[PDB]
C-alpha cells in the first residue's frame, strides 16, 4: 500500500501568506516520518485558494531537502506554460532527485490563468493534448520540434536528458470522461476526485479500463490514486465539525477564484471521523477499485500542530489496517 | 570581498548532462560548509553549453539541500519569459528559504532564443524593461497590473508575496550598454561576465559610474559582482589546454562573429587559468578592471575531481 500527502497551500482566513508558506515547508518535511511515500503539490494563481503557483519550483525545494521521499504535482495546469520550458523543468527535477519526481497534469479550471498567461481556455483540451505530445517527444528523444496550429518552433536539443526512461512518471487529474479516455489511451494513471462516491469511482475506472485494455495496457499495473479529504480523531463529531467548518471557507474561496475578473456531503464519503471510520471508508473504495495508492489532504485539520497530529493518528491507526483488494 | 561559486553546467559527448548535474550537486554540498557565500546558476537552452534552462528550479533544489550559502540565479533571462512566472517563482524561493535567494537576471543574449520564443528583437529592450517593471512591482507591492505593448491584463496579487521587504536582492547581467545605463539609473548592481574581455568589463564599469553620477544616483554602496573561470595546475600549459577543450564549443556558439583563436586566447589569459601564480594574478587584474566587490568562480573545467577540490580548498584558505 502506498500513501501520499496532498498539500494545497490554501490560505484560510486566520493565516498570513508567510505563515502559509512556512507551513508548506514544514509539512513537506514532516511527511516521510509520518509514513507517506509521496507529497503532492497543487498549483494555483493569484488568490488565497492556493498560494503555490509554481509547483515545479516547490517540488525542487522539497526534493532537495530529502533523500527518499517522492514529490509530485497534482497537478500542473499544462496549457498555461511553454511546453519546452516545462520539459526542461521536469527533466531537471528528474535528474536532480534521481527519479523521485511525479508529474501530475491537468487541463486547468480557472479562466484567470489563461487570461494572464495568454492562453485560450476554450482550447484547454487541445492544448493539454498538444503540450503532452511535445513533452513526451522530448522525454523520449532528447529533442523537440513543433509545427501545428497551436504552436511552432524549430527542432531543438532538450537539456538535460530524462533520468527516468520516458520521462518522469505522468499522472492525470481526469475531470471528464474524455479526460479519462485520453489517459487510458496512453496507459497513464489517474488521480481520482475526492468528491465522487465509490460507485462513481468504479464507473470511471471501468470506462478507463475498457480503453486501456483495447490499447494493450495491463490495467492491473497502472498506479491510480484515490484522493481524500482526511480528518482523523477519536472524537468523530469533532473531526466532522472541523471538516465542515473548513470546507465552508474553502468553498467560498473556490467560487471567488472562478470569478476574479457536493463538497458539502463530502465528509460522508471521505475518511473524516474515528480511525475506524476512516478505515471503513477507504477500504470500501479499495475493494471496489483495486487501487493501492491512497492520497490524503490533512490541511482542513487546523494549525500545523493539529495537522501533524492528524497525520500521525492516520499513520498509527489507519495505515496498518488497510488491505489490498482481495 | 565576498566569494562564491557559479555553475555553467557545460556538457559534452563524454561528460553527459546527467553527470554534470550530479557534479553540480556534489560541489554544492562540498562548499556549503566553506567560506564561499553564494551558489549561482547559469541559464542556457538548446546547446551543450549549459544544461540548465530553468535556473530558478535548480535554485529551489540547491536551497533545499544546503543551509548556509545564499543561492542565486546568475542570469535568468527575463526577456523571453512571462514576467508573472518569474515574479511568482522568485517570491516563492524567497518565502520557502526565508530570504536565502538572490535574483540575478538578464536580457537575452541569443537572438535565436528570442525567435524561438516568438519575441521580436526589434523591441527587445522595451520588452525587457516592461518585464522587469512587472517583476519589480510584484516584488515591492505584491501586485502587478500592466497595460502596455507586451502585457495587458487585470490587476493581480502575485503569490506568494515576498518574504524579504522589497523582494529578494537583485542584480543584472552587464550584457549591453543599454542595460548597463538602465541599471545605473535604477541604482541596480551588475554582474560582469567571465566571457567578456577585461576591456569590455572596464568599459561597462565606467559607463555605469558615469550614468549614475549624471543622474545623481548614489551607488556608493552598490556591490557589483564579477564571474571568472578558475582552472589551476602547477603545469600551467595543461590548465590552458584543458580549459581550451572545455570552451571550444562555447566560443563557436556565442562568439561566432569574432576570430576564434583570438577570442579563445583572450579568455584563457584573462580568466583565472594556469598556474596558481598566473591564475591569481589574472583574477586580481580582472577585479581591478571592473571594480567588482564580489567574486563568483567556476571550477568546472578541472575534470579531475580531486584536483578541483584541492583548488577550491586553496582558494578557500586564501579568503580565510
Ligand atoms: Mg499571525
Ligand atoms: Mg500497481
Ligand atoms: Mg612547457
Amino acid at each position: 500500500m502506498k500513501f501520499g500527502n496532498f498539500l494545497l497551500t490554501y490560505q484560510p482566513p486566520e493565516l498570513s501568506q508567510t505563515e502559509v508558506m512556512k507551513r508548506l515547508v514544514n509539512l513537506g518535511k514532516a511527511s516521510e516520518g509520518c509514513g507517506f511515500d509521496t507529497v503532492w503539490l497543487l498549483e494555483h494563481h493569484f488568490t488565497e485558494f492556493g498560494l503555490l503557483g509554481n509547483p515545479y519550483v516547490a517540488a525542487a525545494h522539497l526534493l532537495g531537502a530529502t533523500e527518499t521521499l517522492n514529490v509530485g504535482t497534482a497537478a500542473i495546469v499544462l496549457p498555461t506554460a511553454h511546453p519546452v520550458r516545462q520539459a526542461e523543468d521536469v527533466n531537471l527535477l528528474d535528474q536532480m532527485s534521481k527519479g523521485r519526481f511525479r508529474f501530475g497534469i491537468c487541463r486547468g479550471l480557472y479562466d484567470k490563468d489563461f487570461r494572464v498567461f495568454g492562453t485560450d481556455m476554450d482550447n484547454s483540451r487541445a492544448l493539454m493534448d498538444c503540450w503532452y505530445d511535445l513533452m513526451k517527444e522530448g522525454f523520449n528523444e532528447g529533442y523537440i520540434a513543433a509545427d501545428n496550429e497551436h504552436i511552432k518552433f524549430p527542432k531543438i536539443q532538450l537539456n538535460p536528458s530524462a533520468y527516468t526512461q520516458g520521462g518522469a512518471p505522468v499522472y492525470v487529474v481526469a475531470e471528464s470522461a474524455s479526460t479519462t479516455e485520453w489517459a487510458a489511451e496512453r496507459g497513464l494513471p489517474m488521480i481520482l476526485s475526492w468528491i465522487i462516491n465509490t460507485h462513481e469511482k468504479k464507473a470511471q475506472l471501468d470506462l478507463y479500463n475498457e480503453v486501456a485494455t483495447e490499447h494493450g495496457y495491463d490495467v492491473t499495473k497502472i498506479d491510480h490514486c484515490l484522493s481524500y479529504i482526511t480528518s482523523v480523531d477519536h472524537d468523530s463529531n469533532r473531526a466532522k465539525d472541523i471538516c465542515r467548518n473548513f470546507l465552508g471557507h474553502w468553498y467560498d474561496s473556490y467560487v471567488n477564484a472562478t470569478k476574479i475578473f457536493r463538497i458539502d456531503y463530502s465528509y460522508e464519503i471521505n475518511p473524516v471521523g474515528t480511525p475506524e471510520e476512516c478505515i471503513a471508508i477507504i477500504q470500501q473504495d479499495i475493494d471496489a477499485t483495486g487501487i493501492d495508492n491512497i492520497c490524503c489532504g490533512f490541511e482542513a485539520n487546523g494549525s500545523e500542530e493539529e495537522i501533524i497530529a492528524s497525520m500521525k493518528l492516520f499513520q498509527s491507526d489507519v495505515m496498518p489496517y488497510l488491505k489490498e483488494k482481495q | 570581498m565576498k566569494f562564491g561559486l557559479f555553475f555553467l553546467n557545460f556538457m559534452n559527448s563524454k561528460r553527459s548532462s546527467d553527470q554534470v548535474i550530479e557534479e553540480m550537486l556534489d560541489t554544492a554540498h562540498y562548499v556549503d560548509q566553506l567560506k564561499f557565500d553564494t551558489l549561482a546558476v547559469y541559464e542556457n537552452h538548446f546547446s551543450n553549453n549549459g544544461v540548465v534552462g530553468a535556473p530558478l528550479t535548480v535554485a529551489g533544489f540547491l536551497l533545499g539541500m544546503t543551509k548556509n550559502a545564499k543561492v542565486a540565479s546568475l542570469n535568468h533571462v527575463i526577456t523571453t519569459h512571462h514576467p508573472v512566472r518569474v515574479a511568482e517563482e522568485a517570491c516563492l524561493l524567497d518565502q520557502m528559504s526565508e530570504g536565502r535567494f538572490a535574483f540575478g537576471f538578464s536580457d537575452c543574449e541569443k537572438s535565436a532564443d528570442m525567435r524561438f520564443f516568438n519575441r521580436p528583437t526589434d523591441s527587445q529592450f522595451q520588452l525587457f524593461s516592461e518585464c522587469h517593471k512587472i517583476i519589480n512591482d510584484a516584488f515591492t507591492t505584491g501586485y502587478c497590473h500592466p497595460n502596455n505593448d507586451f502585457y495587458s491584463f487585470p490587476k493581480i496579487s502575485v503569490n506568494p508575496h515576498a518574504f524579504t521587504e522589497g523582494g529578494p536582492a537583485q542584480f543584472v547581467n552587464a550584457t549591453s550598454k543599454e542595460v548597463v545605463e538602465w541599471a545605473a539609473k535604477l541604482g541596480l548592481p551588475l554582474v560582469f561576465r567571465w566571457d567578456d574581455s577585461n576591456a569590455q568589463r572596464k568599459e561597462y564599469a565606467g559607463l555605469y559610474h558615469e550614468v549614475a553620477q549624471a543622474h545623481g544616483v548614489d551607488v556608493s554602496q552598490v556591490r557589483h559582482k564579477l564571474t571568472l573561470l578558475v582552472n589551476q595546475n602547477v603545469d600551467g600549459e595543461a590548465a590552458r589546454a584543458e580549459a581550451r577543450v572545455y570552451l571550444e564549443e562555447f566560443v563557436r556558439e556565442s562568439y561566432s562573429n569574432t576570430d576564434f583563436e583570438q577570442k579563445m586566447g583572450e579568455l584563457l589569459s584573462e580568466n583565472a587559468i594556469g598556474t596558481y601564480e598566473e591564475s591569481t594574478q589574472a583574477a586580481r587584474v580582472a577585479i581591478e578592471c571592473c571594480g567588482a566587490a564580489d567574486l563568483l568562480m567556476s571550477f568546472e573545467s578541472m575534470e579531475d575531481k580531486a584536483q578541483q577540490r584541492a583548488v577550491i580548498d586553496v582558494v578557500n584558505a586564501n579568503i580565510v
